């Protein structure tokens, strides 16, 4: 049982967390992580020796994306087999790492992503006041009308609408209180 | 006081569904082979798995008798009666499956089919008979009016020269351990089996796939007819036996798609 | 991690009490099986009298037996308890010197007789009646 | 269409392959064979058909055999070795029972089961041929082995205990895949030491039920399914059930030592938000109109059932958000509240309520329970029919005492032929440990024959305890010596005035009406019965008619009757006349019986007479004390106490009335005082 | 009672052939037929082979689609619940019947053979353990009752 | 023999429950009697098991004793499960045969019950030949039926031998006459058993029939049997428990009981009657001496009727002498002379003489095979037909006859005619089959007259439906409520209310039933030869499995020849019928022994 949720931890790190398995692979810890990180640093290593030690290859997911996306960024020709157009339907939710390397894929393959948004305008969430800006300099446009549409309802007071962390508050309450994980994905 | 109730003037639904075809209807030897349902997939996740450029190693078949759960002294006899079927070619001209690139072939090829009128069996029947001379017996199925989506999986499709060709698999073959398979007793099972409907609907759905994808597409020109394999019926002495070579009237086609267009 | 809750907890419970009852009361001697009968007639008597102990919290037992001491050894002592006070009624017999009273009837020596024939063997349990009638608080009162 | 739903196969294969997977840790009971037989596939594999389960059903309920496969299974659980109550000491005595008859005696303290003894006994050589396979495995599966082992063990399982079969060979073949799959996954980590066998079966067992089936999710007809995340399809009428509060959202605990759940980034992902957002994504896909649907009365105590948190932020944004056109201008909270009353529809609890199906907003489509609601059918007319019958020439007197026994019995079962059959008790999962019902009675009654010839008690002791109905050890003794004095005490007064009678022919000619018959040990003295029983009033009929029907025909002497507790039933002889007379009472009581049902209960009519009665004046009581006393004995014969199951508590009676009725008591007071009258008149 | 009612009804619709099942299970409180009827019925043999057909066409009913609608047209067919709804005292037993052939429907998906739920049956009849859903419901909440 | 060799389950667990510790010999011992307990062997001989074992020699070395265990009776009686007859032992070795304690306890039963209690009632002989001679009108010559009836109403316990065809019913209807015209003053309750309720049904219509042709009196019909009761449920056999009513306590009161067709009463069965009887009842069993044998394990009529050859004793050869007042023969040596006087032999058939070929192939079965073969080949006597049966073109010939058989009910059942006179046409033709599955059984030959009906024009069959015009159906258990019994041929047909089956009952009438009233029905267009006895049919064919088999034999096939009434055809090989007939189904029993002495 053990064995069995550690596994499954570190299949979450491994699709969610590469920065913390690459640390442990050396064998530093984290500074503010919790105090199973005590008995998880040393656990995985030792895994990763072990299967160092047996027939079995090195390579993961975690330390893998890294060098997908610098071998994309440092090619000068476009490797055979890859396909023509590659659609992303109904998918809401995906990973940091997957878009990092999704956009390395669409610099070279034209990826279309096809998202289901309830709200016309922004409802997401912003970082700094200089990615304001420049959330505030990109503009939409329409596919018939060739129309440039902005994202904010109001451009002037778009820096009033968000608060000092960073969270826009959103008229409306039921996209607010249920739409979190599209709240993420649109940011 | 007084109370009734409500009553429902007409039928809740038409009959929408999307159905298939299955719902519109010595000591070693491969004559020796149990027929089954299980034997028969087993069969075919081996020729689909299977790559037909390279030659078949003895491991492999020990490994996939290993994990399929069959007896393990019928792997040397299974390879070379593979390569035997690889070995045999599927044409009119002798094209065997050892020229076919990856790039060329695809495997189970998944399709849907749409219908909007209701599906009559006497209209559909009646133009079957007309153009399909293996309807002269066959008395006609009957099935209700299905109006919807159909779906299809098609084994093989494969362009040579090009051309593009269809190959599908029949190995159940319980009936027969001699060289009786000649192309009378393909033809009865064809007729029996009812096999005639599902290749004119899988030439039907390769006439709608190649005019979608190919521009400037001629049924004539393009397609090249459908090859079905028998696995049992296949010898090294006999090339005609275990493969079934059809090639429409290219007129069922046209009315075929009117029929299920609208 | 992932545990199975059960509703009921009797059937589990009756299994025990029929195993303690065949790990104990099986090979027990005529004389210790027929007192044990006399306590209880099977198992079911022995769960219905410890259901309220066996669920909950478990009692502290005050003046609890020792762990060395069976039910042969029980036996044995109350067999010798018995049995001395057999032999003192048999050494003090034949003699009376208390007063007749008023309350006192004088077919005592009938119980007397009574007490005559109960010494015979030591395999019963249950002792007399009359042995009341030979107390010093019940015949000082009398 | 269901969809989303749990893919279920074959239970009895997979069910019964995991019942094998625990053989060392059962505890071989019986009952757990028998439901291990139900499969058609182990009982095929051992050739044993639904015929020869049918016969083994009843023989090992008579047979004994309650636990324990062997001797060694008993020794193996810490538990002392009794030799009796065993699957081996059953099938020795079935062997004997096979090979030597009851009546010649035991041969290894074990009494021959004189059932099987023909061919059918050859479904036994069935069942011992199970029980030793399932005493291999059990041998078998106990040792640890590590994960190169236990790859033939589920395969060699497989072609011992099941048989192929065209419905269950994907169910084997699913068995086969999911048990290499698992080894296949631990030996790709190279695990080297011993896996037990518990674990792999637990791990079968959850991956056995793993498998879903989603085929049907558009096929045409309407969907049901779970809400499954990142799937929105728009559709016109959306409906959705159990949106309670508990069940949705779901929630799932975190592990705890999970590093995630401590400091979360942009793209982690939880249950409640993709739930929020599947029920975000089925407000906004819904086209033309959603239902919702929530439980909010409980079915058991009637208490108030709250809907989930969207819900109720969704009928407060409803509710703050428009108002009815009625109040235009209310108030804030009442017109929101008005709303919120306005789309809830509080449905009615029972499907047969009239104010559903008023017409109005709402209403039912369901036609088959309307005239259920308009009240406009008939009531239950009474069972109690005025019926033709005729009596005829020849009456015998087996059925005049079936009659006599039980009058309404008799007009259900032989009348009407209605025998209400009930099913069979079940095998008691232990030894008796106690005697007390049936068992208790037949042993009382053969030491009552027993010791009335002055046979060895001791003899019949050693054949009671062969067959192991009696307790082992010095309990069985101890119950058999209060038995063999209570029946000593008995016989005492039984052979103290016995005389050898024999069995004599009756021939009567009563009103035109021919009694022929025969009565058993008729001494010269005049009737002698004996029975280990209490003092009751049926016997007392019994012995009644039987001295009316001797004292018919010649015969002047008593009739005696020897219960038990000093029970005494005594009849003086009479004269022809008066024995043609109550005969002649008791024919026209059966004519009346026949026709109409004659409420004559024997029990609480005669306890009701014998309360009313007084033999010393020949002449029934009338005083209000007497008047009640006899309506509280009537009341304590018809309904008994919590310990002694009463008169009123029968099938035969319950079918004639619900609830006993003044009425009916009385009229079954009157019917006892004209029949069971001579019953006390003629005691002593 | 009605539960072993019931049973008698699933003993009579699973055998159908003999006749001593089907007249005990006709004869009850249930179905509500006097004597002259079940005398009738036992002389006209064409009447009994009516019965006996219907009761096959209920054992397919219940072959193919389950408890509950076999339960629902045989209470539409011999139109015993309006029956029970006009007697005074007889909603109670109908709600015993519904509750019995809830239990019923809900013991039967869990279980593939058509006996196996007729043994649960009568198993659970001869079990009187308690369960927090086998337990007896209110049987009216409109007429009001002095409440113990 | 080769099932003797392939051990049954049950005789393998008796031999290591009931042996256990002990040597292997007592095992083999015990496994050897439990198959041939199975098998249907009553007792076994030591020599058998002594010669006929190649572990003889084995367990020979295995023993180790004093005397070293030579004998097989000291090494059995050194065991604690073989005694004597005094120990409460399974296993009973007394006369040099090894038996259970059951089967040697309903042994000595039965001849303490054929020894010892068969005594002579002594009654007036003047009398009795006078109704002897107003009841049977011939008197020229030596009539067997008179003699039969004479030594049946003379002796208490009598057992008459005749085969079917002989006028038994006639003769047991003048013996109940002579019976009732002998004793007037004297209550007469007269009881008739049967084994099966077909059985019991037939004789109470033949004894219906035949009693009310001899004229009676007002006091005399009105003692006529009534009705023939089963003997499971004469003697009051529970389905529970094995328990009797009139088990050992309560006799049952009968004075005269005729029990019909003995040849199918077992030995339990028997040993279960005779602690019934009481001390004054007389019992006249009816039933053939050459008929097939019992179901269960024993043979009663068989070795009782072995002794009916010797012939009778010199003083019952002047008793019969002196009561037919004709000249009876007188048998030669006397060894047990009550079973000799009880026993009778009928062989003047009225139904058939020399010049049918019928009771000339039943009288060359007994007889070597050569006789048979004799009797088919010279000019077949119009009524025995001989088809080979080796290939696929034999069995399309058989299908060939066997439409030309079924003919007329075919032609009766196209025109749409009343369904009496199809159940008429389809009792005359009928065949009979050794085994149940395979090419050659009963559903085999079933479903290949259904292929057969099916290919040509003349039985039109859904195949969904299951319930076509015109199937012939039987019912498999007994049903009393709706008046049809265990063997009994119904057919399904629509006579405009619906498809219902017809079936013709004994008294002439013609019943319709729903087929969802029938608790069990197989298609009958080939019955068992073991569940067509008591019947009778016109025209019989015989099909033999190619298979050697141990059904087909002597007795099987002397059923399968008297079953017929004029028409016999045959579809076997000549090595299967000329190793039936040698291949005679002897059961080894203790009777032989105890009846000698």
């Amino acid at each position: 049982q053990l064995s069995s949720k550690a596994a499954d931890l570190f299949d979450q790190y491994l699709v969610y967390r590469p920065d913390w398995l690459a640390q442990w692979e050396t064998g530093h810890l984290v500074e503010g992580l919790g105090e199973a990180q005590a008995w998880q640093a040393p656990l995985w290593k030792a895994l990763v020796e072990y299967t160092h030690q047996l027939g079995q290859p090195r390579w993961h997911r975690a330390n893998l994306y890294q060098r997908f996306i610098e071998t994309l960024e440092s090619a000068t020709t476009c490797p055979p087999g890859l396909p023509s157009r590659v659609f992303i339907c109904g998918i809401s939710a995906l990973p940091p790492v997957y878009l990092q390397a999704l956009q390395a894929l669409g610099k070279h393959i034209e990826i279309h992503l096809l998202f289901t948004n309830p709200c016309r305008y922004y409802w997401g969430d912003i970082k700094d006041p200089a990615y304001l800006a420049k959330l505030l300099t990109r503009q939409r446009r329409h596919s018939f009308e060739d129309r440039e549409l902005p994202l904010f309802r109001d451009s002037e007071n778009a820096g009033q609408l968000f608060n000092s962390d960073g969270e826009q508050d959103v008229g409306n309450p039921l996209l607010a209180s249920w739409g979190k994980l599209g709240r993420d994905y649109i940011y | 006081a007084e109370l009734n109730a409500k009553t429902l003037q007409r039928l809740p639904g038409d009959n929408w569904r999307v159905t298939s075809y299955s719902g519109l209807q010595p000591t070693l030897t491969p004559h020796q082979f149990p027929r089954g349902a299980s034997p028969g997939t087993f069969l075919h996740s081996l020729f689909e798995d299977l790559d037909f450029t390279q030659p078949v190693d003895p491991n492999w078949v020990r490994e996939k008798l290993e994990l399929g759960g069959f007896e393990s002294q019928w792997e040397p006899v299974l390879t070379e009666w593979i390569t035997a079927v690889l070995q045999a070619p599927l044409n009119e001209t002798g094209v065997s499956l050892s020229q076919l690139s990856a790039r060329n072939k695809q495997v189970e090829m998944e399709f849907y089919l749409p219908i909007s009128e209701p599906l009559i069996a006497s209209q559909l029947d009646t133009l079957i008979r007309q153009f399909d001379p293996l309807s002269a017996g066959c008395p006609p199925l009957e099935f209700m009016q299905v109006r919807g989506m159909l779906k299809g999986f098609i084994d093989l499709v494969f362009r040579h020269e090009g051309r593009y060709y269809l190959l599908a698999y029949k190995s159940n073959w319980l009936g027969e351990d001699s060289s009786a398979y000649t192309q009378q007793a393909m033809a009865a099972a064809m007729q029996a089996h009812r096999y005639d409907l599902q290749y004119q609907l899988y030439t039907l759905a390769l006439h709608r796939y190649l005019r979608h994808r190919i521009a400037d597409y001629d049924y004539e020109h393009h397609f090249g007819g459908v090859i079905y394999l028998f696995l049992r019926g296949v010898d090294k002495e006999h090339p005609q036996q275990g493969i079934y070579t059809t090639r429409p009237n290219a007129g069922l086609i046209a009315l075929m798609d009117e029929m299920f267009a609208g | 991690f992932e545990q199975q809750l059960i509703e009921d907890e009797s059937l589990l419970r009756y299994q025990a009490c029929a195993d303690f009852w065949r790990r104990h009361c099986y090979p027990l001697p005529r004389e210790i099986a027929q007192v044990v009968f006399e306590t209880w007639k099977g198992p079911q008597a022995l769960l219905r009298d410890i259901n309220r102990y066996l669920q909950g919290e478990a009692p502290v037992i005050k003046a609890p037996p020792p762990d060395d001491e069976t039910l042969a050894s029980r036996h044995a002592q109350i067999v010798a308890r018995i049995d001395t006070v057999k032999q003192q009624w048999r050494d003090a017999v034949g003699e009376l010197d208390a007063l007749i009273e008023s309350s006192g009837i004088d077919r005592r020596k009938f119980n007397r007789s009574n007490q005559a024939k109960w010494i015979d063997k030591i395999s019963a349990w249950a002792e007399e009646e009359t042995n009341s009638y030979q107390l010093p608080e019940s015949l000082e009162k009398f | 269409a269901i969809s989303d739903r749990r893919a279920r196969q074959s239970h009895p294969v997979l069910e019964a392959f995991i019942s094998l997977l625990s053989l060392p840790d059962s505890r071989f009971v019986s009952e757990d064979v028998l439901a291990l037989l139900d499969v058609p596939v182990l009982a095929a594999r051992f050739d044993i058909t639904e015929e020869g389960l049918r016969y083994l059903r009843q023989w090992v309920n008579e047979s004994g055999i309650r636990w324990g496969i062997d001797d060694d299974n008993v020794r193996e659980l810490e538990l002392p070795a009794t030799g009796q109550h065993t699957w081996r000491f059953g099938l020795t005595r079935m062997l004997l029972g096979y090979a030597m008859e009851s009546a010649q005696g035991e041969w290894q303290s074990v009494l021959p089961y004189d059932e099987s003894s023909g061919l059918i006994a050859e479904l036994v050589g069935h069942l011992a041929s199970l029980l030793m396979q399932l005493n291999i495995w059990r041998r078998g599966l106990a040792q640890e082995r590590p994960l190169e082992e236990w790859l033939p063990v589920c395969r060699d399982m497989l072609n011992a205990f099941f048989l192929p079969d065209a419905e269950t060979e994907a169910a084997m073949t699913l068995i086969e895949q999911q048990w290499q799959a698992i080894i296949a996954e631990g030996l790709g980590a190279q695990y080297g030491d011993a896996v037990p066998l518990s674990l792999l079966r637990d791990e079968l067992a959850q991956r056995l039920d793993q498998e879903r089936i989603s085929q049907r999710f558009l096929a045409g007809p309407v969907n049901i399914c779970t809400l499954m995340p990142m799937r929105s399809i728009p559709f016109k009428v959306v409906c959705l059930l159990g949106m309670n509060d508990g069940v949705y959202p779901r929630q799932l605990a975190p592990l705890g030592f999970d590093l995630m759940s401590q400091k979360p980034k942009r793209g982690d992902r939880s249950r409640r938000d993709d739930d929020r957002y599947l029920f975000l994504e089925a407000l906004i896909s819904a086209q033309q109109k959603l239902y919702i649907s929530y439980i909010g009365r409980s079915i058991q105590d009637n208490s108030e059932r709250f809907p989930s948190v969207l819900v109720q932020e969704l009928i407060d944004y409803i509710g703050q958000s428009h108002y009815l056109p009625g109040d235009e201008a209310l108030n804030c909270d009442e017109s929101e509240a008005r709303v919120k009353a306005h789309l809830t529809c509080l449905h009615t609890r029972m499907p047969f309520d009239p104010q559903n199906y008023q017409p109005g907003e709402r209403q039912s489509y369901a036609r088959e329970w309307l005239p259920a609601a308009s009240q406009a059918g008939k009531a239950h007319s009474e069972f109690v029919q005025p019926l033709p019958f005729t009596l005829p020439e020849t009456v015998p007197l087996e059925t005049l005492q079936r009659f006599w026994a039980h009058p309404v019995r008799a007009f259900f079962q032989m009348r009407l032929q209605v025998n209400f059959r009930t099913e069979d008790s079940e095998i008691p999962d232990t030894e008796p440990f106690i005697l007390e019902g049936l068992s208790r009675y037949q042993i009382n009654q053969q030491l009552l024959n027993a010791l009335v010839e002055q046979d060895d008690a001791e003899r019949l002791f050693r054949r009671f305890r062969a067959a192991g109905d009696l307790p082992y050890g010095a309990f069985g003794e101890i119950f058999w010596e209060t038995q063999c004095q209570e029946m000593q005490q008995l016989a005492d007064r039984v052979i103290a005035c016995r005389q050898p009678g024999q069995s004599m022919e009756i021939d009567l000619a009563c009103n035109g009406v021919q009694i022929t018959g025969w009565l058993p040990q008729v001494q010269p003295d005049g009737l002698l019965r004996w029975r280990p029983s209490l003092l009751s009033v049926a016997q007392g009929m019994q012995l009644w008619l039987e001295h009316l029907v001797y004292c018919a025909s010649g015969g002047n002497g008593e009739s005696r009757l020897f219960l038990r507790k000093d029970g005494e039933w005594r009849f003086p002889p009479l004269a022809a006349e008066q024995a043609l007379h109550y005969l002649s009472q008791l024919i026209e009581g059966y004519r009346e019986g026949m026709s109409a049902p004659l409420l004559v209960l024997p029990e609480s009519g005669g306890a009701w007479l014998k309360t009313c009665y007084d033999a010393q004046n020949d002449a029934m009581l009338d005083d209000d004390s007497t008047l009640q006393k006899a309506r509280t004995k009537f009341l304590q014969a018809y309904e008994g106490n919590m310990m002694v199951r009463g008169e009123g508590d029968d099938i035969w009676y319950q079918r004639l009335w619900r609830q006993l009725t003044p009425e009916t008591m009385e009229a079954i007071v009157e019917q006892s005082q004209r029949f069971l009258l001579p019953l006390f008149r003629f005691n002593q | 009672l009605e539960a072993q009612e019931m049973l008698w009804l699933l003993q009579a619709v699973m055998t159908p052939e003999r006749e001593n099942t089907l007249r005990s299970a006709l004869a009850t409180s249930m179905m509500g037929l006097n004597a002259l009827d079940i005398e009738t019925l036992n002389n006209d043999e064409h009447a009994w082979d009516v019965v006996v057909e219907e009761f096959d066409g209920y054992r397919q009913i219940w072959r193919k689609r389950g408890v509950m609608p076999m339960l629902r047209a045989l209470m539409s067919a011999r139109n015993i619940a309006e029956n029970l709804l006009a007697t005074a005292g007889g909603e109670r037993r109908l709600t015993d019947i519904l509750h019995i052939s809830e239990l019923l429907q809900e013991a039967g998906t869990q279980l593939e053979s058509e006996h196996a739920l007729v043994r649960w049956l009568s198993q659970h009849i001869l079990e009187p353990d308690s369960n927090a859903s086998s337990q007896q419901m209110r049987l009216e909440s409109d007429k009001h009752l002095v409440q113990i | 023999a080769v099932e003797h060799k392939q051990l049954r389950p049950l005789d393998v667990q008796f031999a290591l429950t009931v042996a256990g510790d002990e040597h292997p010999a007592v095992t083999l011992a015990a496994a050897l009697l439990s198959h041939d307990a199975g098998e249907g062997h009553v007792c076994l001989p030591l020599s058998r098991l002594e010669n006929n074992e190649a572990s003889h020699p084995l367990l020979a070395t295995c023993v180790s004793e004093i005397g070293e265990l030579q004998n097989w009776e000291e090494c059995l009686l050194a065991s604690q499960a073989v005694s004597r007859g005094d120990e409460p032992t399974p296993m009973i070795l007394c006369g040099d045969r090894l038996y259970l304690n059951r089967m040697w306890c309903n042994e000595r039963t039965v001849a303490r019950f054929f020894n010892e209690v068969n005594h002579a009632i002594e009654v007036d002989e003047a009398l009795l030949a006078q109704t002897l001679d107003k009841l049977f009108p011939v008197s020229d010559e030596i009539n067997w039926q008179k003699v039969a009836a004479a030594v049946a109403l003379t002796r208490r316990i009598s057992v008459i031998s005749g085969g079917p065809g002989t006028g038994k019913t006639t003769t047991v209807a003048k013996l109940l006459a002579a019976l009732i015209q002998m004793a007037d003053g004297e209550r007469c309750r007269i009881r008739l058993a049967a084994p099966t309720g077909k059985a019991a049904a037939r004789l109470t219509e033949s004894l219906g029939k035949a009693l009310r042709q001899l004229p009676l009196t007002d006091e005399q019909k009105k003692r006529i049997p009534e009705d023939a009761s089963t003997l499971h449920r004469l003697l009051g056999a529970q389905p529970g428990s094995q328990r009797l009513r009139h088990h050992a306590g309560n006799p049952l009161h009968l004075d005269v009981l005729v029990v019909d067709e003995a040849s199918m009463i077992d030995l339990p069965m028997m040993s279960r009657l005779i602690d019934a009887l009481p001390d004054h009842a007389r019992v006249i069993f009816l039933g053939d001496r050459d008929q097939l044998a019992s179901v269960e394990a024993g043979a009663v009529l068989g070795d009782i009727c072995a002794y009916a050859n010797a012939g009778f004793t010199a003083e019952r050869a002047r008793q019969l002498s002196r009561l037919t007042g004709t000249h009876v023969p007188a048998g030669t040596g006397t060894e047990a002379a009550s079973l000799r006087d009880s026993l009778c032999l009928l062989q003047k058939s009225y139904r058939f003489g020399s010049d049918s070929g019928i009771g000339q192939l039943a009288a060359a079965i007994n007889r070597g095979d050569k006789t048979a073969v004799k009797t088919v080949f010279q000019q077949d006597f119009t009524d025995i037909e001989k088809r080979l049966l080796q290939s696929g073109e034999d069995y399309i010939a058989m299908l060939e006859e066997a439409l030309a058989g079924y003919g007329r009910y075919l032609d009766l059942l196209q025109a749409r005619a009343e369904p009496d006179l199809i159940i008429q046409a389809f009792n005359e033709y009928q065949l009979l089959c050794a085994l149940r599955e395979g090419p050659f059984g009963v559903a085999g030959l079933n479903e290949r007259i259904e292929q057969f009906m099916q290919q040509k024009r003349k039985i039109h069959r859904h195949p969904h439906s299951r319930w076509y015009e015109g199937r012939p159906v039987m019912i498999a258990r007994n049903d009393s409520a709706l008046g049809l019994f265990n063997g009994d041929i119904g057919i399904a047909l629509d006579r405009g209310q619906g498809t219902r089956v017809w079936f013709a009952m004994p008294d002439g009438n013609i019943k319709s039933v729903q087929p969802s009233r029938l608790p069990e029905h197989e298609t009958t267009w080939a019955m068992t030869v073991h569940k067509s006895q008591g019947s009778e049919f016109d025209h019989a064919a015989l099909i033999l499995p190619s298979q050697r088999t141990p059904v087909v034999t002597r007795e099987l096939v002397y059923t399968a020849v008297t079953r017929a009434r004029r028409r016999l055809s045959l579809y076997a090989d000549e090595r299967i019928l000329s190793a039936a007939i040698a291949t005679r189904t002897e059961r080894r029993s203790g009777l032989a022994a105890l009846f000698s002495s």
